[PDB]
RNA sequence: AAAUCUUUCUCAC
RNA sequence: GUGAGUAAAAUUUGG
């Protein structure tokens, strides 16, 4: 029972009927229209019903029985009410905004308002920076970027051969001899057999990073589409060497070894060694009954292996035709090589840019954007915003960087801008 | 004891909508995990069964677009497509026939799309979605004011032009702009160049209708002068190119200010509130009388409950 | 191969980053950061501009939405075992209810004004006092943001309290509200290319054109700034709440709490931010951290170089670049005249994630690009087309279909290739309609939300409350009792019409239909 | 073993 | 395949 709602329930029932004429709301604030000989438990009564409507601010509750139908008024314009018939009296009736008093403003000052201020005061506070000096450049050059892909391959080198990344090209077995393979390196590696499926067992690391050099480009990538729809396969399907038209591959999951009941199933956390065949000719041949392949693996947890598995290779690369300038021939090391280049070369650098998780290629894209719309950047800063070896480490994401600089480099070579 | 205590534990009443929060199932995310989900326990096989068993045949057949127009491209501009909400008595009946009260109650607020086109027609008409290239167009009328809205501070639709909101120009809309000494006036179809000898409003087309709104505002003689003119306009491009719509309301002069010393003008600018409350009689209630003063009855033309207000 | 485009690319058509890398390392370097900042030595962060322009609503009714205050994404909740402090992980929905049992309030709103309204911080508001969520409400915990297209090394997010989430929700509701009347160009209506169109032509007047981003945002903006904003806008002792939680911050990195005084956590108050530099002058048109501004004359750019610093906005010396030809902002860019520029752009690829919903993600990109000029038309449908073959390949298995029906796709065992155009004019089966940019969601994104909302953070053995008349209010307050009598008329009213479930409703589809 | 502090948990029915 | 517990249980990961 509080005055300040005396208006705001006076214009809530003009002259709403229940019987015939009678007033359906009584109001509680009015002598003539307030019921004589009862308690007042509501800001108006009503007759048909026979209930007790009560009107509050928002968040404002009133000491009222909880018998009396409570219809609060939102700061938002908005009305409430147990009863949806009152709800839509309210809201109709109410197209005038009246503002109540006692609704809390957002300036609201509390009565710690001082306090806090005062503890906020004796906190710590920042100390001005140095205002810095910035000196407007004409954009990097050729010879920039010459000197950023020299730097990353005289510090990293290369790898003797493509590692993974020949994956992409035939090994020239059958299904049957891919098969046995890949089983009889899993078996090789001493590989734990349980269940039909292989996994690898580990029980300390170096926690040292392992050695990361830049993978040469094999010719082509005729396989792409099909190695990645297998990766998205096989770390779902780990165990068991799976298959596809042309290739086939074995993701085998990595567990620690603890004992007698160390662990028998792969959890969603478990990565996994994914292994893939090529045409001998390096290091990591593997031979049994004849049949010669070099075995390729890589170690992947489940989102790396998840987000390479996704990609659309043919789709991607029919966008990038779309509206793509001549691509020169490119040598194994990403050089322009009119005499024995290859165009096919570029495929495989797509395949790369898949294969890497961290999507390194990515950034050089969004700076060679930048670079390629500006007119002036700011001297020694623009060009470090190619420096991203540190942003990165390993083998796919080093040879990812490395050929995104290629490409920009032989983009500003063949095709000046 | 019961779950409802055991969650809001010290609380015996909760907001519907802290309620329904719990609870909420609806929502898709776009995750490197949808893969491995799907295949999991065959849930997408079975979905897939279910769907095409018991609920692939319930979906009405709806009919195919065929109009379209003659589409050119043009400069980039911004589409907006309103799209009205449903009224009460359509919700009602709608919940009433068994369909998810949810979707139904979600779709009750009015809706205005966004969208960027770079293709344009003769009449400047709305294109559907992915469909502007090809010219299929939503053929809906939704009684355009854009006399309402340019007026009114705030409009209550933006058409995605400067009469009602950010845009560009429309075709009965014209602008008055000062680049250096002249006056260009432009709507769209006619330029025209206006200046001051000592204060007449010298232009080739006194009788333009922004040369006299113009004339007004400057509080000039409208007087005829062929030798006014200027070495070039980018009128066009300021026609093409899309301004802030400020909220406040027209000058005197019917101007709104669109850029410096710029002004807009518009050409053609110079009971009860019964409610429905449900598609049901509501037990002890009065029926509808010929003259309902101000209370709620049940109408028996139609079946539900209404409110007379006022 | 994004090198040799003709246009401008900016190579968004592989997936973004990720990893399962713990989040550590990356909130221990941006807590580094900050505190190197607050120590003046590496970037500014007092602001010195005058915020007096700036409008104040502090007579304003106190308004909260509470939809926005319940949400199935990840919150920080603090509880106390037995005088130590401990940070969970829940959903924002369970976090608000807690805090809600907690002060014994029946809506957020009540909350706020119980608490702004107690004689002094000792006072009890239900099982709990002002000074202990003020204590509570500063811990935060790390996560990782990954899949950022540009960012090999992921940067770190956090979690908040729900105390700190409604007053954040508050502020930035009002400063929004502020934005939008210091300029125009903030509408809420306003896409990305709306806005990039309305800077083109605003900036178009002068000959050079600024594009910048600012270097470390998030921990150049110090709780001062905040404050300071709050009390030009006036925000009274919310401002003042918020200020004084922001300052004394603590961030859970693993299991150890480290304190971080200085910055506003990644993108806690944006608008807020935008009004540090907004309020001080009208020569800039930002957003966030990203910015465009224009001059004539190297004094020029001076003037604009000392405001940046002025407002803490530190001009990022890696990314911002001078240009005449080109307009970048919201990552789109345009040419001087307001058209969008030649080339792919910002379109993104769709990477395969269901064999459905993969084709319909596909067709809303191809529309999207079509639509605003990207490529012609012809070309959408030759790769709408190589689209559908390939999710063939990926998806045309036993393990994920069982049929063989004409009218299915070929990635559901079916025969049926549609056309771009075919699809998008509803010249089409049915139940290609979910494939459709504007139909009914797919079969897989309900089978992927049904699966999700069984997860352990968010799964409930409460009575859910679905499939209410459009006609209650949803803020209206309901008990078991009520619960169970809807609910039970609901499914009495269902059985009287001979359905189980209620059937899906799509509205585009029902007024297509509509005579 | 590798893209190396990651490849990981407990209990009841 | 069900639930419960731990600064987390994969819609993980916030504005
Ligand atoms: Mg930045
Ligand atoms: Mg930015
Ligand atoms: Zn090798
Ligand atoms: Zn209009
Ligand atoms: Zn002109």
């Amino acid at each position: 029972m509080d005055s300040r709602f005396a208006q705001l329930t006076g214009v809530f029932c003009d002259d709403f009927t229940y019987s015939e004429g009678s007033r359906r709301f009584l109001s509680s604030y009015s002598t003539v229209e307030r019921r004589p000989g009862v308690p007042v438990e509501g800001d108006c009564y009503d007759c048909l019903k026979n209930k007790w409507i009560a009107f509050e601010l928002e968040g404002q509750p009133r000491k009222f029985p909880k018998a009396t139908v409570r219809c609060i008024l939102n700061n938002d314009a908005t009305y409430v009410c147990s009863e949806q018939e009152y709800q839509q009296i309210c809201k109709v009736q109410f197209k005038d905004y009246l503002e109540i008093d006692g609704v809390v403003k957002v300036g609201h000052k509390a009565s710690y308002d001082a306090e806090l201020r005062e503890r906020l005061l004796e906190l710590p506070h920042p100390k001005s920076g140095p205002k810095p000096r910035i000196e407007w450049v004409a954009p990097p050059r050729l010879a920039d970027i010459s000197k950023e892909t020299a730097e990353l391959k005289r510090q990293y080198g290369f790898f003797e051969c493509s590692k993974f990344l020949a994956c992409g090209e035939e090994c020239g077995l059958d299904q049957e001899a891919r098969e046995l393979i890949l089983n009889e390196y899993a078996r090789d590696r001493e590989f734990e057999f349980r269940n039909g499926g292989w996994i690898q067992r580990y029980t300390v690391a170096s926690h040292k990073p392992a050695t990361q050099k830049i993978l040469p480009l094999p010719a082509s990538a005729p396989l792409a589409r099909e190695l990645l729809m297998l990766i998205a396969r096989s770390t779902t399907q780990a165990g068991k060497v799976l298959h596809s038209d042309n290739t086939s591959i074995l993701a085998v999951p990595v567990m620690r070894d603890s004992g007698k009941h160390s662990k028998r199933r792969p959890t969603a956390s478990t990565h996994h060694l994914v292994v893939g065949l090529s045409k001998p000719g390096c290091e990591h041949d593997f031979e049994f009954d004849g049949y010669r392949a070099a075995v390729h693996v890589m170690h992947l947890d489940p989102k790396q292996s998840a987000n390479i598995g996704e990609q659309d290779f043919v789709s991607t690369r029919e966008i990038y035709k779309l509206d793509m300038l001549e691509l020169p021939p490119i040598s194994r090391k990403g050089d322009l090589d009119r005499a024995s280049g290859l165009e096919t070369r570029w495929d495989v650098i797509l395949l790369l840019e898949c294969l890497d998780s961290t999507r390194v290629s990515q950034a050089v894209a969004q700076h060679f954007n930048r670079h390629r719309l500006a007119l002036s950047v700011c001297k020694d800063e623009f060009r470090k915003g190619y420096q991203l070896a540190s942003e990165i480490r390993g083998t796919i994401p080093l040879s990812s960087l490395y050929y995104s600089l290629c490409a920009v480099r032989l983009r500003m070579t063949v095709h000046p801008f | 004891m019961s779950q409802f205590g055991k969650s809001f534990k010290g609380r015996t009443e909760v907001t519907i909508t802290e309620y329904r929060s719990h609870t909420v199932k609806d929502v898709h995310r776009s995750l490197l995990t949808a893969d491995k989900s799907l295949r999991k326990s065959f849930c997408f096989r079975n979905a897939l069964n279910q769907f095409l068993d018991k609920d692939l045949p319930l979906l009405p057949i709806r009919p195919k677009l065929e109009s379209r127009v003659a589409v050119k491209k043009s400069k980039l501009r911004s589409q907006l497509s309103f799209r009205p909400g449903l009224t009460q008595e359509e919700a009602i009946d709608l919940y009433n026939k068994g369909y998810d009260g949810d979707s139904v109650s979600g779709a009750l607020q009015d809706r205005v799309v966004n969208e960027p086109v770079a293709y344009s027609s003769a009449d400047n008409d709305k294109f559907h979605r992915g469909l502007a290239a090809l010219g299929y167009t939503l053929a809906d009328r939704a009684f355009d004011t854009c006399e309402s809205g340019f007026v009114r501070a705030i409009p209550t639709t933006p058409c995605g032009f400067i009469c009602c909101g950010p845009g560009s120009f429309k075709d009965s809309l014209g602008f008055v702009i000062k680049i250096g000494e002249f006056w260009h006036m432009y709507d769209g179809f006619q330029h025209f160049v206006a200046v001051e000898d000592a204060k007449f409003l010298a232009s080739k087309s006194p009788s333009f209708w922004l040369a006299k709104r113009l004339a007004k505002r400057l509080n000039l003689v409208p007087k005829e002068d062929p030798s006014v003119a200027a070495a070039e306009c980018p009128c066009k491009k300021v026609w093409e190119a899309s301004f802030a719509r400020a909220p406040t309301a027209l000058d005197p002069f019917g101007g709104r200010a669109f850029c410096d010393q710029g002004w807009v003008y518009h050409r053609d600018v110079g009971k009860a509130k019964v409610t429905v409350l449900s598609r049901s009689k509501w037990m002890g209630y009065e029926d509808l009388p010929q003259k309902p003063p101000n209370g709620t009855f049940y109408c028996r033309k139609r079946k539900a409950m209404l409110l007379i207000s006022c | 191969m994004w090198a040799f485009q003709e246009g401008v690319c900016k190579g968004n058509l592989l997936s973004g980053p990720t990893s399962m890398k713990a989040p550590d390392s990356a909130a221990r370097e941006s807590i580094d950061r900050a505190s190197e900042i607050m120590t003046g030595k590496s970037y500014n962060a007092v602001h010195t501009g005058d915020l007096s322009k700036l409008p104040n609503q502090g007579e304003s009714p106190l308004r909260i939405v509470d939809s926005d205050l319940y949400s199935e994404r990840s919150c920080c909740w603090v509880i106390e075992k037995e005088g130590r402090v401990v940070c969970k992980s829940t959903t924002l929905t369970r976090g608000m209810t807690s805090l809600l049992n907690t002060t014994k309030c029946s809506s957020p709103s009540e909350l706020i004004c119980k608490v702004l309204t107690v004689e002094s911080l000792s006072e009890k508001i239900g099982d709990t006092s002002v000074e202990e969520l003020l204590s509570h409400g500063r811990y935060f915990k790390c996560a990782l943001r990954d899949q950022e297209r540009g960012k090999p090394k992921s940067r770190a997010i956090f979690l908040s309290h729900p105390f700190f989430r409604l007053l954040s929700s508050v502020v930035e509701t009002h400063a929004r509200s502020v934005l939008s009347k210091v300029s125009a160009v903030y509408t809420a209506t306003a896409s990305a290319e709306q806005r990039a169109m309305m800077a083109a032509q605003v900036v178009e007047s002068r000959k050079h054109v600024l594009n910048g981003d600012c270097t470390k945002y998030n921990e150049a903006i110090d709780a001062d700034t905040l404050l300071k904003v709050w009390d030009a806008i006036g925000m009274g002792s919310i401002g003042v709440m918020l200020a004084y939680m922001v300052r004394r911050k603590c961030v859970l990195i693993k299991d150890t709490l480290v304190e971080c005084p200085g910055g506003m956590l990644m993108g806690m108050f944006n608008a807020t931010a935008t009004l540090a530099l907004q309020g001080t002058t009208d020569r800039f048109l930002s957003f966030s951290d990203d910015f465009i501004t224009s001059f004539n004359s190297p004094a020029e750019l001076r003037e604009i170089e000392d405001l940046l610093f002025a407002s803490c906005h530190n001009l990022s010396l890696k990314k911002s670049y001078i240009s005449v030809a080109s307009l970048e902002i919201n990552s789109c860019t345009l040419t001087r005249d307001g058209d969008l520029a030649t080339g792919l752009g910002c379109t993104a690829g769709v990477p395969f994630r269901g064999p459905l919903v993969t084709l319909k993600q596909t067709a809303a990109m191809l529309s999207g690009a079509v639509d605003s000029g990207v490529m012609p038309f012809h070309s959408a449908e030759r790769l709408f087309q190589i689209k559908q073959q390939e999710c063939a390949y990926r998806y045309n298995n036993p393990t994920y279909t069982t049929r063989n029906e004409d009218f299915l796709p070929t990635c559901l065992g079916g025969k049926t290739v549609i056309s771009f155009q075919s699809l998008l004019t509803w010249d089409c089966h049915p139940f290609w309609y979910q494939v459709h940019p504007d139909g009914p969601d797919t079969i897989d994104q309900k089978v992927l939300s049904v699966l999700a909302s069984k997860t352990r953070r968010r799964r409930t053995r409460l009575e859910a409350l679905s499939d209410l008349d459009p006609l209650v209010p949803h803020r209206l307050l309901v008990s078991e009792s009520d619960v169970s009598k809807i609910r039970a008329a609901r499914q009495a009213h269902l059985k009287s019409l001979g359905l189980e479930q209620p059937t899906n409703f799509n509205y585009a589809i029902y007024k297509a239909v509509q005579p």
